């Protein structure tokens, strides 16, 4: 806010970029391949339907707002235990 | 609901104390 | 040029010497030199002011006589504070106050001794109550063309320069001129001892003495005027009790049609002033 | 009441989650820290010695009630489970939230498979790592943009604007195109376009472990020595702005270069950038070199010391800082010093609800219109989040009634 008096002061906004992601890891660091599942329309959804699809995890970019579309992938094989209200890191159990 | 629905008017009692509080100071100041 | 922030400090003494000296000699610009210290790069501290003296009848025309400069020097030496000199000053007093080319004539030589001795200029005339209009510059080169002129650092002090601001000359004359702000720091001291003399001091000594001369007024002279009042009150009545009805007579409240007006609210205002200085008798004259 | 409570969530209701929406309303709309702790501590017993086993409700009063002992409890028993599925959200979710003194006194906790499992939470670099892969793999930028923004050129202080741009859009990527694809241009403005684009480059760096130091070794002002002066002594800044809330070989790297170096043109980057990976940290050692950065008797390297010694003490309230901070910037003759420890105090004290204001009425007190200021910004930090109306009063009122415009 106070960027005048000392111009590196345009630096310290780069720290209030924070990550929104949706992850999902099932050890400490295997990648598995998966892709679930939307509830809303293909042109929300973009950044320049049936089901949207989302990563495996690198993770998948989100919406704020789409925290609460996505569904669990109930047909494939990997499967987050853990209700996923929220991007970033949570456990991806295999069944 | 009631809980909420009688929690949150607690907010705008205190809200109309605010600005009934403030616009007496902006109207003494505008003169000035 | 290479630039740093603008800021320039000031002394309470300042400004009063300057609108004393620039008004006392208003019609011709009045040469006046400037007196403070160099803190750092990009604050100056003026705390001293004292007035050159002047020479033959013309415009705009400086001088610094050096045994002026000594002399005067000496005796702020043997005052309580000896301190380096840090520019000079003059009016613009007829106009929106850009250095002249006297001004710039002077700056080109006065420059080679101090970087940053910053030329200020006073108008007593385009200042009323509300404007100091306290106006500084500085001057730059013609050498430095090929390089560039804008670092600017800290940058709100340039865009509140260019809002204090007329002219088509001064946008013809930010070539050669870059100003600089100026602030005011005030002792609470100073602060409220003027608070004193000006909230206290137009009230009289001993402070009884003027609430009574009212109470001398208040059934002497009142009456008179209270004659006055009262046949304003009747002749401005007979005749805006017209008012009303040609209200109804000429439209809904369309444009101004003539001359007069109620303004019977000032006369009221003096009969209010009757009625506090009446209080003011039981107050007074009763113990 | 307490018990009275524990008598309504210990009943024979069908009860998923209203212990956990109730919650949220307890969070909501809660009057002070000393009746949310009394609702918090018993609701745990609870969870605890409830039948299903929950571990969002434990980890919400864990990161809420900041127990260095309670994590440890649990994840004892979750290590001693013998199931890292389940030690794992608990850990994680950890390590986003809370402070660093809070990890890093449980850390002895944990201290006290194993062996690396706290080395694997606790330090939680590669989350750090999974979102800048995230960050290097996903690119979906435009050069065009910057190309309409670039071609309305003018010299003027719009080359910090750009880079600082072209930074921003390419956070978190490691990628010096910008430095690749032209070279003059980026030469034009002089020393303070030159820090920006020095920094610039740790704006691209943020979270980056691996290669930071050998990356900006390129810029370190021991080897190559250029004639601008914040040109080198940006490279220290740019680290700091990579390595932000965590400390490392940074603070024992920076700690002897802000010793022996050059006149205070690098001390402005050094603090900076190492209370920068100090943010929040309350190291002493870095307190103790920012005391000579604020009796430099230099203002402009007043303003490394005034953001640092806030900086290093971040929600700490160090009484005798508040001493050092206001009873330097009092008799002092410059500003930047002024505005320095204001940004500072209003740093030093946060989240406290009513602790701050004994010094807000000082700082409400001074003629100084810096100072008043600066009680502005101390009232605006301790108070992060704070629905209560005990500052809004004076706050507003202040910004009726002061003469003052940046007030
Ligand atoms: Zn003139």
């Amino acid at each position: 806010t106070q960027f005048w008096f000392w111009f590196p002061l345009s630096h310290f906004l780069s720290l209030a970029y924070t990550p929104t992601c949706v992850i999902g890891l099932n050890k400490d660091l295997k990648m598995p391949k998966v892709q679930y599942k939307s509830n809303c329309k293909p042109s929300t959804f973009a950044y320049p339907t049936a089901k949207a699809k989302k990563k495996e995890k690198n993770p998948a970019r989100v919406m704020p707002a789409q925290l609460k579309v996505l569904t669990m992938p109930e047909t494939c094989r990997y499967q987050p235990f853990k209700p996923l209200s929220i991007g970033g890191i949570i456990i991806l159990k295999d069944t | 609901d009631l809980y909420s629905r009688y929690k949150k008017l607690q907010q705008e009692l205190e809200f109309l104390e605010v600005q009934e509080e403030y616009i007496k100071d902006e109207q003494k100041n505008l003169k000035k | 040029a290479v630039d740093t922030a603008e800021q320039v400090y000031i002394s309470s003494l300042a400004l009063l010497k300057m609108l004393k000296h620039g008004r006392a000699g208003v019609p011709m610009e009045v040469m006046g030199l400037m007196l403070g210290e160099f803190v750092d790069d990009y604050t100056v501290r003026v705390i001293d002011v004292f007035a050159m003296p002047q020479s033959g009848t013309g415009v705009s025309v400086e001088a610094v006589d050096p045994v002026f400069q000594a002399k005067m020097l000496d005796m702020l030496k043997q005052t309580g504070r000896p301190e380096m000199v840090v520019g000079w000053y003059h009016s613009h007093p007829g106009f929106g106050c850009w250095l002249s080319g006297v001004d710039i004539n002077t700056q080109q030589s006065f420059e080679a001794l101090s970087e940053r001795a910053v030329a200020v200029v006073v108008d007593p005339i385009q200042s009323v109550k509300g404007k100091v209009v306290i106006d500084a510059f500085r001057l730059i080169n013609a050498n430095m063309m090929v390089l560039g002129h804008e670092p600017r650092q800290t940058t709100s002090n340039l865009g509140h320069l260019n809002k204090p601001s007329i002219q088509a000359l001064i946008h013809g004359l930010n070539r050669h001129y870059y100003s600089i702000t100026i602030n005011y720091r005030k002792n609470e001291l100073e602060q409220k001892m003027l608070l004193n003399l000006h909230k206290k001091s137009w009230m009289e000594g001993l402070t009884l003495q003027d609430y009574s001369e009212h109470c001398k007024h208040n059934e002497s002279v009142v009456k008179e005027m209270l004659e006055l009042a009262k046949n304003y009150n009747k002749a401005v009545e007979e005749e805006d009790k017209m008012t009303p009805e040609q209200l109804a007579i000429k439209n809904v409240g369309k444009q101004d049609p003539k001359r007069h007006l109620e303004e019977h609210v000032d006369v009221l205002m003096t009969s209010n002033i009757v009625q506090c200085l009446a209080a003011m008798l039981d107050t007074v004259v009763f113990k | 009441r307490l018990d009275v409570f524990e008598k309504t969530i210990l009943e024979s209701n069908d009860v998923p989650g209203m212990l956990a929406y109730s919650l949220k309303l307890c969070m909501s709309l809660m009057q002070n820290k000393q009746f949310r702790n009394k609702v918090l501590r018993v609701l745990v017993k609870i969870y605890m010695n409830l039948e299903k086993p929950d571990f969002i409700n434990v980890c919400q009063c864990l990161i809420f009630l900041d127990d260095p002992q309670a994590v440890s409890d649990i994840l004892e028993k979750l290590v001693k489970e013998d199931n890292l599925l389940m030690a794992y959200q608990i850990c994680f979710d950890l390590y986003e939230s809370a402070s660093q003194q809070f990890l890093s006194s449980v850390i002895q906790n944990l201290r006290t498979d194993q062996t690396l499992k706290m080395i694997k939470i606790l330090s939680g670099e590669m989350a750090i790592e999974l979102h800048l892969q995230f960050l290097i793999r996903n690119n979906n930028t435009d050069l065009m943009i910057l190309k309409n923004t670039k071609d309305a050129v003018r010299n003027s202080v719009c080359h910090t604007a750009t880079v600082i741009a072209n930074s921003f859009m390419h956070c978190g990527t490691t990628s010096d195109q910008f430095l690749r694809d032209n070279l003059e241009w980026l030469a034009r403005a002089t020393n303070w376009a030159k820090f920006t684009a020095t920094a610039s480059l740790g704006v691209i760096h943020k979270g980056h472990e691996k290669e930071a130091l050998q990356l900006m070794a390129t810029y370190l002002p021991k080897d190559t020595s250029p004639g601008s002066a914040y040109q080198e002594g940006g490279g220290l800044y740019a680290l700091g702005l990579i390595h932000a809330n965590h400390g490392g070989d940074i603070i024992d790297y920076l700690l002897n270069q802000l010793k022996n170096a050059s006149n205070d043109i690098v001390r402005h980057g050094g603090s900076l950038g190492l209370g920068l990976a100090a943010m929040g940290t309350a190291r002493q050692d870095v307190y103790d070199l920012l005391k000579t950065n604020l009796y430099q008797d230099d203002a402009v390297t007043g303003e490394a010391a005034g953001l640092a010694l806030g900086l290093v003490m971040l929600g700490s309230k160090n009484a005798q800082a508040i001493e050092d901070m206001v009873g330097y910037a009092q008799e002092t003759q410059h500003e930047k010093i002024l505005r320095g420890l204001a940004v500072g105090i209003a740093l030093v004290m946060y989240g406290r609800m009513e602790e701050a204001d004994a010094l807000i009425e000082s700082l409400c007190r001074d003629k100084d219109p810096i100072l008043r200021r600066s009680g502005m910004y101390t009232v605006a930090m301790a108070y992060c989040g704070s629905g209560n109306n005990k500052a809004i009063r004076r706050l507003l009122h202040v910004a009726v009634s002061d003469v003052n415009d940046d007030v």
